RNA sequence: ACAACUUGGUAUUGGUGCUCGAUCGUAUUGGGCCUCUAACCUCGGACCGUAUAUCCGGUUCAGGGACAGUGCCUGGUGGGUA
RNA sequence: UAUAACCAUCCUAAGGUAGCGAAAUUCCUUGUCGGGUAAGUUCCGACCUGCACGAAUGGCGUAACGACUUCUCAACUGUCUC
RNA sequence: GUGAGAACCUUGCCCGCCGAAAGACCAAGGGUUCCUGGGCCAGGCCAGUCCGCCCAGGGUGAGUCGGGACCUAAGGCGAGGCCGACAGGCGUAGUCGAUGGACAACGGGUUGAUAUUCCCGUACCCGUGUAUGUGCGUCCAUGAUGGUAGUCAAGCGAUGGGGUGACGCAGGAAGGUAGCCGUACCGGUCAGUGGUAAUACCGGGGUAAGCCUGUAGGGAGUCAGAUAGGUAAAUCCGUCUGGCAUAUAUCCUGAGAGGUGAUGCAUAGCCGAGUGAGGCGAAUUCGGUGAUCCUAUGCUGCCGAGAAAAGCCUCUAGCGAGGACAUACACGGCCCGUACCCCAAACCAACACAGGUGGUCAGGUAGAGAAUACUAAGGCGUACGAGUGAACUAUGGUUAAGGAACUCGGCAAAAUGCCCCCGUAACUUCGGGAGAAGGGGGACCCACAUGGCGUGUAAGCCUUUACGGCCCAAGCGUGAGUGGGUGGCACAAACCAGUGAGAAGCGACUGUUUACUAAAAACACAGGUCCGUGCGAAGUCGCAAGACGAUGUAUACGGACUGACGCCUGCCCG
RNA sequence: GCGCGGGUAAGACCGCGUGGAGGCCCGAACCCACUUAGGUUGAAGACUGAGGGGAUGAGCUGUGGGUAGGGGUGAAAGGCCA
């Protein structure tokens, strides 16, 4: 759900924040969890590899289970969905029969206390998995593995999808979320269903505080900066630089995408923007 | 009304940043230190 | 001028097939395209060195593949640096 | 009586739509008109003659806020005649 | 008083100051500044008998306090190895690295310098030896079996598995304790004045850890079978079938109370005895107020969603015939830190400096207060002095009538300032604007009034009777209202303690910046658009491996311009 | 949010008790440096006396670690790097 805070200071005006109706627990599993370090943004060198990212709060990080083969066939049940800050949706809790316990991406629509089938040769309910070249076409999967045994690699964000054109061969045809048409071989793992949590874009934060506890700092302008540490600097008054904008360091736009790639002659075709 | 000034001691600080064992650990700490030798100081390392 | 990027030739560099020419079938040696695997490549899976190893190396399975990268010569952009 | 409020002349790419205007922009300027005390080159509200306003180096407003800048009012006092 | 010298040294008596410190301590910081004894050509901003001057000697006591022998993080080193013309950059296994986790002692006395260290009294934790008592097997053999034979459950038990250990922000209620204020009670005083001789006044009105009991409160589920999931095996942890359960059942925890420690210790005081020591030595009941401390890793809310290892318990794998428990006796318990200085004449500042320095102790009266005023415990009068109505300078105090007429400028000053009541505009993004302006009251005594309220005992009621729940005469504390009377110029009397309104410009607000002339209309800030990124990505640092982006996957990430919100965002591709 | 009395058919909505969300308000320590007088061979190689903003947070501070000069860092002033 969504909540509007209703105005009373003038920092808070216009704030939102998701109503989390669909939380069971917010203890994680002492056994699942492992340890993680506040980072800096830094290297091995020191030197600062990328701007303005920094500071935050401290977060435990969870393990997730992005194999799904190594047990095959045997049931399990939705016990609970549980907070988690590291990535953008909700995680279920799953009980195996024989007893494990492991996490995986909370499906959109699931719920507490259903059954979901793991088996090569499994249903269509959503969350199940089953090799590519079991599916049918014309459903709606995620997770998507790259290659064989690769581990899901793809659409791993709330609200996305991925849409399953014919099959030729060993390859079929996937819709990428943003346009694209790609070709993978039929031997890999997916999902059925798509990442929950739609609501993501609606949150309207408007206070300095919500940015940094993630950790984003100030961005700086260009025009303000001074000539010597940018290409825009200088200049009495403020101006548009005197120079058609460039990236920070000495670069123009335009391509980015390096020829010759093993993928360049492999590959159909590329994204349009606003159609 | 600072007046905190440059100079703040510490023994580990200064032992761990100017010591023996740092200084030897590299190359150049080993020449400065046979420099030193070899013009004839009391003290070779702080 | 240099870094970087970028174009060809050449060595790394293998086999078989379609297609274009300079002493409509007769002679021309280099281009374009499709194939095969053993060179070579994969921060793909599984085992061993191994008691503890997301390092590394080897075997095998699975994919690319004579490309890419990298040596030598060379044409271009190049206040990013001198 | 006041001027263009339509058409065509050159050029190139077209020759300022809304909105506002003696302003943090106005040299000639203390421009002209109404408000303020006896005196107002400051200020407030308008007049378009826009040297050289103008809509992503945004325009016009806007509740609350400012050890930001300018003006007016009552109380005060050695800031003054002293 | 000392000595030749004294306002600056020693003793005694007055006066003032500090007292959230100008006091009592920790860590960091210095090393002999600590005590005793000697002197005063060097130093102390002057003289010095004095010293943080120097001379000579002396002084630092831990099985339990802080560290090491116990464990780990951000990070450093790095056997092999990769890359690199050489020099060299990376990172695995491991070992290093407290500001953390676990871990066993308290009260009193003592000398010129030491005290949870010595002594007195009583405790706790690990090891070895001897003796004794419970007492179980190896060699007999019952047993359970899978029922002739083969294993075995004793006792240890992991470098292995599994539990526990193991973690955010804000907040009140309830029961407690410390501390403080009175009182029963106990000892002492006659303070040259008008009056009180005990009904006055002064002084007391204490005492640890552990060991026993387990109140209030809080939390938790248990047995049979199947199974194969937990890098082998599992009586362990899980999952699936059924039974048992709302019982204050059972267990754990546990404040506070109560007994023990204690015929002990200490103290107000009384005797002799004075650089001071010795001896004796009373009472020790009841109420109020009330914490920043305990129950508490509790409970309730909130999202930005919150360390590891070791140890402890358990499981088998595996060793195994001596081992376990209890009592007594006699023993061992390792290395370093330990004086003095700590809100400063001993540290950082060239000085015996108007600056800075992390943390712990927090009394009384007015007070909302850890502000402000005077004060106890406690410590200070800090290092040039004595006199003298010059102007002038600086910090205060006062001043008729006008009140802003000077000054570019209401700069500085001045003024209001607290508590309780009545009503508060144009506006608006419906929260705000709003303490808007303004008006009235503020002392003491008595009566209402043995009024009311809280607490709470004698006493009463009740019960799973105990360390129990309710009311509560007496006692204690405490404001509010209505009348009458009294004093003065002034009744928030000291201190402390917001000017307000009406416009315009600029910026949406809180925020950050030119240490050492500029705090802004500057910078960022949440909103949006465009461009680029298909995943060992783009973008990076690095000639290379590699690392970040990310232990993420376009409802994301990198770059650019703009800056809440409302009405909008024209023409032109040379 | 919760419970009670109204409104509805249910509401929105109307009052009543609990809650203390507030980059909320007044005010200590601490942190900052706006105005003002002094000092300027100062007590101080950048302070003092009066007034001045935050005080639950983009807060303040201790402890140990990393960032090296054509480079680091920098809510961006041509600042800082003993
Ligand atoms: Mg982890
Ligand atoms: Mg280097
Ligand atoms: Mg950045
Ligand atoms: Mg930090
Ligand atoms: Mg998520
Ligand atoms: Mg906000
Ligand atoms: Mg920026
Ligand atoms: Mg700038
Ligand atoms: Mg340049
Ligand atoms: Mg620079
Ligand atoms: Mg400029
Ligand atoms: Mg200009
Ligand atoms: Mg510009
Ligand atoms: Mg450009
Ligand atoms: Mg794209
Ligand atoms: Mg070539
Ligand atoms: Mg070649
Ligand atoms: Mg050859
Ligand atoms: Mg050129
Ligand atoms: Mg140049
Ligand atoms: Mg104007
Ligand atoms: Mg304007
Ligand atoms: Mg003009
Ligand atoms: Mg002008
Ligand atoms: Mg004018
Ligand atoms: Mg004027
Ligand atoms: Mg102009
Ligand atoms: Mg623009
Ligand atoms: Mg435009
Ligand atoms: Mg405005
Ligand atoms: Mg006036
Ligand atoms: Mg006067
Ligand atoms: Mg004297
Ligand atoms: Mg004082
Ligand atoms: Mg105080
Ligand atoms: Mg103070
Ligand atoms: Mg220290
Ligand atoms: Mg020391
Ligand atoms: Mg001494
Ligand atoms: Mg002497
Ligand atoms: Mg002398
Ligand atoms: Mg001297
Ligand atoms: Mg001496
Ligand atoms: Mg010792
Ligand atoms: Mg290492
Ligand atoms: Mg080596
Ligand atoms: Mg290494
Ligand atoms: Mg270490
Ligand atoms: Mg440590
Ligand atoms: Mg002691
Ligand atoms: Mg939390
Ligand atoms: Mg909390
Ligand atoms: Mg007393
Ligand atoms: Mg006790
Ligand atoms: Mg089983
Ligand atoms: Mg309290
Ligand atoms: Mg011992
Ligand atoms: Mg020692
Ligand atoms: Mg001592
Ligand atoms: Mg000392
Ligand atoms: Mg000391
Ligand atoms: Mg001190
Ligand atoms: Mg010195
Ligand atoms: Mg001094
Ligand atoms: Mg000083
Ligand atoms: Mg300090
Ligand atoms: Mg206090
Ligand atoms: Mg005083
Ligand atoms: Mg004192
Ligand atoms: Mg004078
Ligand atoms: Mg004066
Ligand atoms: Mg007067
Ligand atoms: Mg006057
Ligand atoms: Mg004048
Ligand atoms: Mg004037
Ligand atoms: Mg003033
Ligand atoms: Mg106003
Ligand atoms: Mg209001
Ligand atoms: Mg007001
Ligand atoms: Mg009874
Ligand atoms: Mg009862
Ligand atoms: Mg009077
Ligand atoms: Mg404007
Ligand atoms: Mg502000
Ligand atoms: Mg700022
Ligand atoms: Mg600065
Ligand atoms: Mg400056
Ligand atoms: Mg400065
Ligand atoms: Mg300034
Ligand atoms: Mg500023
Ligand atoms: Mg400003
Ligand atoms: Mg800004
Ligand atoms: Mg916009
Ligand atoms: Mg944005
Ligand atoms: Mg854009
Ligand atoms: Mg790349
Ligand atoms: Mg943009
Ligand atoms: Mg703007
Ligand atoms: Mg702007
Ligand atoms: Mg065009
Ligand atoms: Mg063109
Ligand atoms: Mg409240
Ligand atoms: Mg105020
Ligand atoms: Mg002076
Ligand atoms: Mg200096
Ligand atoms: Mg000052
Ligand atoms: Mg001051
Ligand atoms: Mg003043
Ligand atoms: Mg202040
Ligand atoms: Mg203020
Ligand atoms: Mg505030
Ligand atoms: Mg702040
Ligand atoms: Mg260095
Ligand atoms: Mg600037
Ligand atoms: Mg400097």
């Amino acid at each position: 759900g969504i909540r509007k805070y209703k105005p009373t200071t003038p920092g808070r005006r216009g704030a939102s924040v998701s109503d989390f109706a669909e939380i069971t627990r917010s203890t994680p599993e002492k056994s699942l969890v492992r340890p993680l370090h506040g980072k800096g943004g830094r290297n091995a060198h020191g030197r600062i590899t990328t701007r303005h990212k920094g500071g935050g709060h401290k977060r435990a990080y969870r393990v997730i289970d992005f194999r799904r083969h190594d047990k095959d066939g045997v049931n399990a049940k939705v016990a609970h969905i549980e907070y988690d800050p590291n990535r953008t949706a909700n995680i279920a809790l799953l009980h195996y029969l024989d007893g494990e316990k492991r996490y995986i991406i909370a499906p959109q629509g699931l719920k507490q206390g259903d059954v979901i089938e793991s088996g090569a040769n499994a249903d269509i309910k959503p969350g199940n998995n089953l090799p590519l070249r079991n599916i049918p076409a014309g459903t709606v999967i995620h997770a998507v593995e790259l290659r064989p045994g690769g581990g899901a690699k793809l659409a791993r964000s709330a609200g996305v999808s991925i849409q399953l054109l014919g099959k030729e061969g060993t390859y079929a045809a996937l819709r990428m979320p943003s346009g694209e048409i790609r070709r993978v071989d039929v031997r890999c793992r997916a999902t059925v269903g798509e990442v929950g949590n739609a609501e993501q874009s609606n949150i309207n934060w408007g206070k300095a505080g919500r940015m940094r506890w993630k950790g984003k700092r100030p961005t700086v302008r260009g025009v303000v900066m001074n000539p010597v540490d940018h290409p825009h600097g200088g200049g009495e008054g403020k101006t548009s630089g005197g120079r058609h904008p460039v990236s920070p360091w000495g670069k123009p736009e335009g391509r980015t995408r390096k020829p010759n790639k093993p993928s360049d002659k492999l590959i159909v075709r590329r994204r349009r923007t606003g159609k | 009304a600072k007046g905190k000034r440059t100079f703040q001691p510490n023994n580990r600080r200064r032992a761990r940043v100017h010591g023996f064992r740092l200084r030897m650990r590299t190359r150049a700490g080993r020449a400065i230190v046979a420099n030193r030798r070899s013009k004839g100081r009391r003290a070779l390392t702080a």
